[PDB]
């Protein structure tokens, strides 16, 4: 249930694959996934590139097919936020809200749909009301105000987490709602919620103790609206790698990415580093596949104590 | 406040209405257009446009550099119009 | 998206509970749901004899867990407003401003807060300019004078609706609607609403076309004030079953209520009602449920024709 | 015209004034009184009283029979004075 060989933080095609692999080698290995929409082949509409894979395919059915693959070998996959390691012995600590997961080996797969602090104030205030995860920090809003930003399936799946403790559940989205063609309608029937659509959250603000405040705004009018609040859950999309929550425990190269050796492994040993989160130029699914796949070999070398890499062929 | 947006695609142009709280490409989308996208997050350039004439608001974009902006370039999935405005649609592969 | 085993149109009790088994006997189930704030439950602010739900309740928050339950086994919850239903052939189709969605199996569950036409000239400009649905009639208001009576969250979601097409969109409230506490204030803000505050309607007017006025009163004046408009969306809450976009085709008690047989199912096969459109003076929050659950288990002995009723009992 | 409105509660009586286009709940609220209510529509008979004197508009009613109102019953939520008047609080239980 918490004791792995193989923690895999991340499940997108890097984890799904190294799953498959690791858990093909009888290894116990765990998936750690934040949430099955919100990473970067889940959201293409389309995939048309993809060797193997003809005709008309979603990016979430591929996933799902990949997702499948890893558990049918016997991968335990959950839904669970990382938000830190502890790599300070041979046995790496996962902290999640699920509990303490603990793994022989660690895979980092988290992508790079991450977002650097774009808002006023939210580098400020952050772990003093601003919040990237919900399903840590809900509790502490307990009959509180809170505003989520984002209209993407993160979002909508934090804000449902949120509604079971604040107050009132303040979003902020720039399209309305309408856009995700029902996806969104059993959050926006919750009593708790507020819509304000087609609004951007263009300052936080507080005081020492943490944040009291922020300033909502229509793009294109003079007008700003303060709504009070407590807690500010951003959940907007980017194009960079999802590594704050590692907390600078692994050396990165200059651009952001992880650093790698030939073999997937980070500069700390027992670490490993796939697809996106390496930043690399190279941001295709089959890329990110085959990360997975060459750091589960280099793993399963580790872990069995093999004097050489072992092919996995013809079954 | 809507303004008359012209999207000058490899087709011709087409005139559009997009409120000032609009996305450029939601509004195409709306009025029967099919243009590219990949992220509608401003994290990518697969709907990269140029501007012609006039003014948007793209703060929303994060991945475009400042010279690149200062070169007329836009990420129309979220990109509001400030004024009346012709933009270039299909323009990422000068962007490479 | 719009072909279903069950479609279930309205999400009161009765209709989330229905939605919870059949969703559990893997059946694709819809709920189409006007509005989650205007259903009998909604509307309670205490609820203390729900059976297992002990302590302070509202009544919105209890259907929100009902909701959630029925979802979290499969159900999709869509915010829509049905106007009408084909029920000639086995496949019933139910018309909505979302679209048009089919069912195997059709539930009536819309509850008793209707109120029969009670304004001089409503019942008469029906379809001529009285509406009560404003995402299916809105757009042929496109530059046009309105009138929105009445202060409930449903009238104030329904004047926003209207706002988009509307020259002016005159509001009649008994009282001032700050009462709503918030809930109007983006309402209120819109240029194209008059707000009509402590006043009456008298009277709904017009000519073969259709309406061209609405006669006000303020309470004790004597005199009253003509208001020219075209549309008159009325949205006052009753104790009636609420039925007429059925359009009588299936049969109704002389009480009103839809009729049904032990198992709940009108008199069109394939079609049940449960819960207080059914207008039987055990018109209490469990008492619904119970009937969404009977007719759940009938529909799904009948849709994959089972040779009894089959229990759903714990595994 | 404002109209004395005495309502006899079980904690004994109290005059209020109520405007003619005021509901006689919503003045005596404001007035610091604390009555029954659940809809606040017409549509319930938490809110039920009983005229002891005087007279009301209760034309936005719409829970109570002919016979309920010819018995003197009222829902003071959606109740206009219409005179100076007298009503018993708390009479749902009579109803039925
Ligand atoms: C819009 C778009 C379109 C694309 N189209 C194509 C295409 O057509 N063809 C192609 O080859 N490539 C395409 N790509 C690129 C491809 O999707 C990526 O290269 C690939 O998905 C990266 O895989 P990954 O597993 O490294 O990360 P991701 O696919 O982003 O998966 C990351 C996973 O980590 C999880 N996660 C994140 N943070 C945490 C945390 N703290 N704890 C736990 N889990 C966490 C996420 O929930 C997610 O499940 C596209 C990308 C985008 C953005
Ligand atoms: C003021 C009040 C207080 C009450 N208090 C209690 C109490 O304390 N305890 C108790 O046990 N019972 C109580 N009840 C009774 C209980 O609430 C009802 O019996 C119960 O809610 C009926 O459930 P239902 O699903 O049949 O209808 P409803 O709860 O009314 O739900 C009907 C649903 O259908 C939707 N709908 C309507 N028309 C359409 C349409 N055309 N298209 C789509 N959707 C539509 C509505 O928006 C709503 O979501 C109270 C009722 C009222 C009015
Ligand atoms: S579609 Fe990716 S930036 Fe616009
Ligand atoms: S409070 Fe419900 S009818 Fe008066």
């Amino acid at each position: 249930q918490f004791d792995f060989d193989v923690v895999i933080v991340g499940g997108g095609p890097a984890g799904c694959t190294c799953a498959l692999y690791t858990a093909r080698s009888e290894l116990k290995t765990v998936i750690l996934d934040k949430n099955p929409a919100a990473g970067a082949l889940a959201i293409t509409h389309k995939i048309a590139n993809y060797p193997g894979v003809p005709g008309e395919m979603s990016g979430d059915h591929l996933l799902e097919v990949m997702r499948d693959q890893a558990v049918e070998f016997g991968t335990v996959y959950r839904r669970a936020q990382v938000y830190g390691l502890d790599l300070s012995e041979p046995v790496k600590k996962v902290y999640t809200p699920e509990g303490i997961f603990t793994g022989r080996a660690l895979v980092l797969a988290t992508g790079a749909m991450g977002r650097i602090a774009s808002i006023p104030g939210e580098a400020e205030y952050l772990g003093r009301g601003v919040s990237y995860c919900a399903t840590c920090d809900g509790a502490f809003y307990r009959n509180r105000e809170v505003v989520v930003v984002g209209l993407n399936p993160e979002a909508v799946e934090e804000a449902q987490v949120l509604t079971k403790f604040a107050s009132t559940v303040h979003w902020i989205t720039p399209k309305d709602p309408h856009t995700l063609d029902g996806h969104a309608d059993e959050l926006l029937a919750h009593p708790s919620v507020k819509l304000w659509e087609k609004t951007r959250l263009i300052r936080i603000k507080g005081e020492e103790a943490g944040v009291t405040a922020v300033e909502v705004r229509h793009p294109g009018e003079s007008d700003s609206q303060e709504l009070l609040a407590e807690g500010v859950f951003v959940y907007l999309q980017g194009s960079k790698p999802i590594t704050d929550f590692v907390a600078g425990q692994v050396e990165m190269k200059p651009d952001g990415g992880v650093w790698v050796d030939e073999m997937m492994q980070t500069s700390v040993p027992g670490v490993w580093g796939i697809g996106d989160i390496r930043n690399t130029p190279f941001k295709q699914a089959v890329v990110a596949a085959g990360d997975g796949c060459i750091a589960a070999m280099a793993i399963d070398r580790f872990l069995n104590s093999r004097k050489a890499i072992k092919p996995d062929w013809a079954h | 406040a809507t303004y008359k947006v012209t999207l000058v695609t490899p087709s011709g142009k087409k005139e559009i209405d997009c409120p000032s709280d609009e996305y450029i490409l939601d509004a195409a989308e709306r009025q029967g257009l099919d243009l590219p996208f990949s992220c509608r997050a401003g994290a990518c350039s697969t709907c990269a446009g140029k501007m012609v004439s006039g003014t948007i608001d793209q703060g929303d974009q994060s991945f475009l550099d400042d010279d690149q902006i200062a070169a007329g370039y836009v990420l129309t999935c979220v990109a509001y119009p400030t004024s009346n405005c012709s933009i270039e649609t299909h323009k990422e592969d000068e962007l490479y």
